[PDB]
């Protein structure tokens, strides 16, 4: 069904005023709201949010509450005063997955039949990204496990909008950016790579020790694909294609040589401009 | 009798009236109690609008019912 | 007697929604309800404001539903919002920013029912990426004036930092109210948001650009220079045959070779470099 | 056309007639037979 | 007067089909739904009332609304079906509570039951002293029948309302006439 989702920074503000709020009506750790959008091609987009009441006893699945017709009223008040827009999933605000959010979305789903989960994580402790996105479906298995209700990952991005963009930028006065050009590659594209993916590797790390009796083998599925990871992996560099990797360096490196002759040619231009310039004028008005 | 009309900022009233008064009575004591011109604004009552062309028995205003004021929005 | 440091903190929700519905009004003065509380009498903040069902007909707008509002405003305490309200704001497309005329007598009333009451105006359509143009107001006595007493007190300094523009002076803003100083006072949590807002993920960084097209874009590039090097053995030549400033007076059609000639320096490096880099670096990170 | 204070389109129309062309549209007497015609039939089948 | 919260917790297990009662237990017990909550409304303007049901899960099936109306046409088409569940109803109920409108009402739950309840009796002193410290305030009819019930339900009472509190009760009931007619309009005002 869906291919991508596209989420409007007043969601996340949203999100976060909620999150800041609540401390004066419980002490949950958690907050659960609706989001409306619209749709095209197959590509959704979520622009506009509201939260209603939700409550869970902390110490077991199973025992949670969540207000109808709270909800069923405020999307009423609000298609009065814009039709554009109409309920399309839900989001909150935990930094995990839980046992019964799969009984969640089998209610809300009763609203939308097509019904996403959105995760907006309002505390990061990396670099990162704060979004991510979940659709239901169903599972087979081939060890004759019966049927299987279960989510799945949907990749996601922010978006903008011209009318939003002015604001974000008058308030983005906080740090220095832009470090123009060749300084922001390298930051951007080798660095911020390179510790997330060790981040990644850390975490297999990590589950690679519980199967030390510490928890069951989830699947042979998890071992397969690991396996494809290990075997796929570049060849070790190694053969003839070394030949062809000096190739391209040298044809890489050489534009470049040219480009540094040129770019001399013309500081000693005008450094001849700035001689003459000084000392005629000099004697002239001595 | 006491009623009682609050309004969008948290301030609240409290007026003496008899139940033969109509609407328009009330918001001339408003005007008179807060200088709102009687034309700007709006009364509401268990949900639904007042009108003047009634007494306030009429709508069973009870002992002690509260009331809330809403003012014109106009802007040009 | 009001001080004049007295601000305005709005909270930088307020604002976005502010702009996202002005710039739908396009030609006309749609207009808003503001939330906040009084902290104090060097203070007031604002913390959300929401639209309203209203119709208008290019000369004017209001709204038209009075139940409406109460009810909103009675529901959102259910989850947490019990503040009430302060003040209002409409939008001025290309105006400028003041209270004229009606924008005055529905002003006025909220000050009979609430003292310190606020009016908001902002400009969405001379707005741009580095700036918002917002102001925030209030009347001026009605008059008993001609004792020539000044509107405000002053101990600071802090009331005098800025030039009103002619156009406010035009329809008379110090003459029948005055300016407050807007202040922005944004919290921990949505500052670390804030910067996260552009974060791009790593899967790309590690990626490499094709190699084809790529070699071709290099061709390209190198076989544009040609002709900007002919052109500048040319302006080379020619140059101090004539008075100084003519040479650029005489220079508004064609081009000038040099900047041509070195704005394709920085096509060259950078993309090679960065490539080369790139290619070099994952050629060990995986096996 | 276009709003008056600042210039933005409002609403798109179809095109004008000049009243000249609307006058000389449909004003006529427009009421005799071929009947009250006589002696030239010939020419009204040549035409039609 | 007082201003009350009230969830009323209908039961539906599939024991509910037998037929002691006349027509069927469901239809024993509807009726008298029907004259509690007009009592409650009646009583006072503005208490409100809510609905819940014990089945294999339990389900919320209106919050607290000031109309009676509302939980009339909804508690129709409820199907006898599964095994009741007491304590899980009474704590979704609790938390259901908390978010009144209006936190100046106290608040009360009535509960039918109509069934076993398999439930160990030391959970049911736990459940019923936090209940305790929480103002929470129950209100038993062992509609159905009374033996196997009979003695756990009277425990749990005692220790929550006991210590001299008195605000909270338990009623029974033989099969027989209408509970409507010859029960709940006798004990007290109601409950």
């Amino acid at each position: 069904a869906v291919q991508k989702v596209v989420v409007h920074p007043l969601v996340l503000l949203s999100v976060v005023d909620h999150f800041n709020r609540i401390g004066k009506v419980g002490n949950q750790k958690r907050v659960v709201g609706v989001l409306l959008g619209s749709w095209q091609k197959k590509v959704l987009d979520v622009s506009n949010s509201f939260a209603v009441p939700f409550d869970e006893d902390d110490k077991d699945d199973s025992v949670w509450f969540l207000d109808h017709d709270y909800l069923e009223n405020m999307y009423g008040m609000f298609k009065k005063v814009n039709a554009r827009e109409r309920i399309v999933g839900w989001y909150h605000t935990g930094p995990k997955l839980h046992k019964n959010d799969i009984a969640i979305n089998e209610l809300m789903k009763r609203y939308c039949p097509n019904s996403v989960l959105v995760i907006i994580d309002v505390k990061p402790k990396d670099l990162g990204l704060p979004t991510e996105a979940y659709i239901s479906v169903e599972e087979v298995h081939d060890d004759g496990t019966p049927t299987s209700k279960t989510f799945e990952h949907v990749t996601s991005e922010i978006g903008a909008e011209e009318a939003e963009e002015v604001g974000v930028e008058h308030l983005l006065r906080d740090i220095k950016d832009t470090t123009v050009g060749t300084l922001s590659q390298r930051i951007t594209n080798q660095v911020h790579g390179l510790k997330g993916l060790n981040s990644k590797l850390l975490d297999i790390r990590s589950y690679l020790e519980k199967v030390a009796t510490g928890k069951l083998p989830i699947n042979h599925q998890i071992i397969y694909q690991l396996q494809d990871v290990f075997n796929l992996l570049p060849d070790v560099s190694l053969q003839e294609f070394v030949k062809a990797f000096y190739l391209k360096t040298n044809d890489q490196m050489v534009v470049v040589y040219l480009a540094s002759l040129i770019r001399s040619v013309v500081a000693l231009h005008n450094l001849i401009n700035n001689k003459i310039a000084n000392r005629d004028a000099e004697k002239k008005e001595g | 009798m006491q009623i009682f009309v609050k309004t969008l900022t948290g301030k609240t009233i409290t007026l003496e009236v008899e139940p033969s008064d109509t609407i328009e009575n009330v918001k001339a004591k408003i005007q008179d109690k807060e200088g709102i011109p009687p034309d700007q604004q709006r009364l509401i009552f268990a949900g639904k609008q007042l009108e003047d062309g009634r007494t306030l028995s009429d709508y069973n205003i009870q002992r002690e019912s509260t009331l809330h004021l809403v003012l014109r929005l106009r802007g040009g | 007697a009001v001080d004049t440091a007295e601000q305005v903190y709005i909270s930088s929700l307020a604002l976005l929604k502010m702009l996202k519905h002005g710039r739908a009004g396009v030609p006309m003065e749609v207009m808003g309800l503001m939330l906040g509380e009084f902290v104090d009498d060097y203070t007031v903040r604002v913390i959300d404001v929401f639209a309203m069902p209203q119709s208008g007909t290019g000369v004017s707008v209001e709204a038209v539903d009075p139940v409406f509002q109460a009810k909103m405003l009675d529901m959102l305490k259910q989850t947490g919002r019990p503040e009430m309200v302060v003040g209002w704001y409409h939008s001025h497309p290309g105006f400028g920013c003041w209270l004229s005329g009606v924008d005055i007598n529905t002003q006025q009333s909220f000050e009979a029912l609430s003292e310190r009451a606020v009016a908001v105006v902002v400009d969405p359509i001379q707005s741009v990426k580095g700036k918002v143009v917002i102001d925030a107001f209030r009347l001026i006595n009605a008059n008993m004036m001609v004792l020539g007493h000044e509107p405000r007190q002053t101990t600071s300094n802090l009331g005098h930092l800025n030039k009103p523009s002619i156009q406010a002076l035009i329809h008379g803003l110090n003459r029948h109210y005055y300016s407050i100083t807007i202040n922005y006072r944004k919290n921990e949590l949505e500052q670390k948001m804030l910067l996260n807002l552009h974060k791009k993920s790593w899967m790309e960084g590690l990626t490499l650009q094709d190699y084809s097209e790529h070699c071709k874009h290099n061709e390209s590039v190198v076989k544009e220079m040609l002709e900007l090097a002919k052109n500048y053995n040319k302006a080379v030549e020619e140059e101090d045959k004539m008075t100084p400033e003519q040479l650029a007076i005489k220079n508004v059609g064609k081009q000038d070779p040099k900047r041509h000639l070195e704005e394709h320096v920085d096509v060259l490096m950078t993309s090679n470099i960065v490539q080369c880099l790139a290619a070099m670096l994952d050629t060990v990170v995986f096996k | 056309a276009l709003d008056m204070t600042t210039l933005t389109i409002m609403r798109y129309l179809p095109r004008e007639v000049d009243p000249l062309v609307y006058n000389m549209s449909h004003e006529d007497p427009g009421n005799v037979s071929y009947s009250e015609i006589g002696g030239l039939s010939e020419q009204i089948r040549e035409l039609r | 007067m007082v201003l009350e919260s009230t969830m009323v917790c209908v039961d539906n297990s599939e024991y509910m089909r037998n037929g002691d009662f006349l027509p069927t237990r469901l239809q024993a017990q509807q009726d008298a739904v029907n004259i509690v909550c007009h009592s409650k409304t009646r009583s006072n303007p503005e208490n409100n009332v809510g609905l819940i049901t014990l089945a294999n899960d339990c389900e919320v099936l209106t919050t607290l609304t000031p109309d009676t109306g509302r939980i009339l046409s909804k508690l129709h088409t409820v199907q006898p079906k599964g095994k009741i569940t007491f304590c899980t109803g009474i704590r979704v109920a609790h938390l259901a509570l908390k978010h009144r409108q209006g936190k100046n009402h106290k608040m009360r739950i009535i509960a039918f039951v109509g069934s076993p309840v398999e439930d160990n009796e030391k959970d049911l002193v736990k459940l019923a002293k936090r209940l305790k410290k929480e103002k929470v305030n129950v209100d038993i009819i062992n509609f159905g029948e009374e033996e196997v019930n009979t003695e756990k339900l009277t425990a749990f009472v005692n220790t929550l309302n006991g210590k001299d509190g008195t605000g909270s009760h338990l009623v029974t009931v033989p099969p027989g006439p209408s509970l409507a007619d010859a029960l709940i309009s006798s004990p007290i005002l109601a409950g």
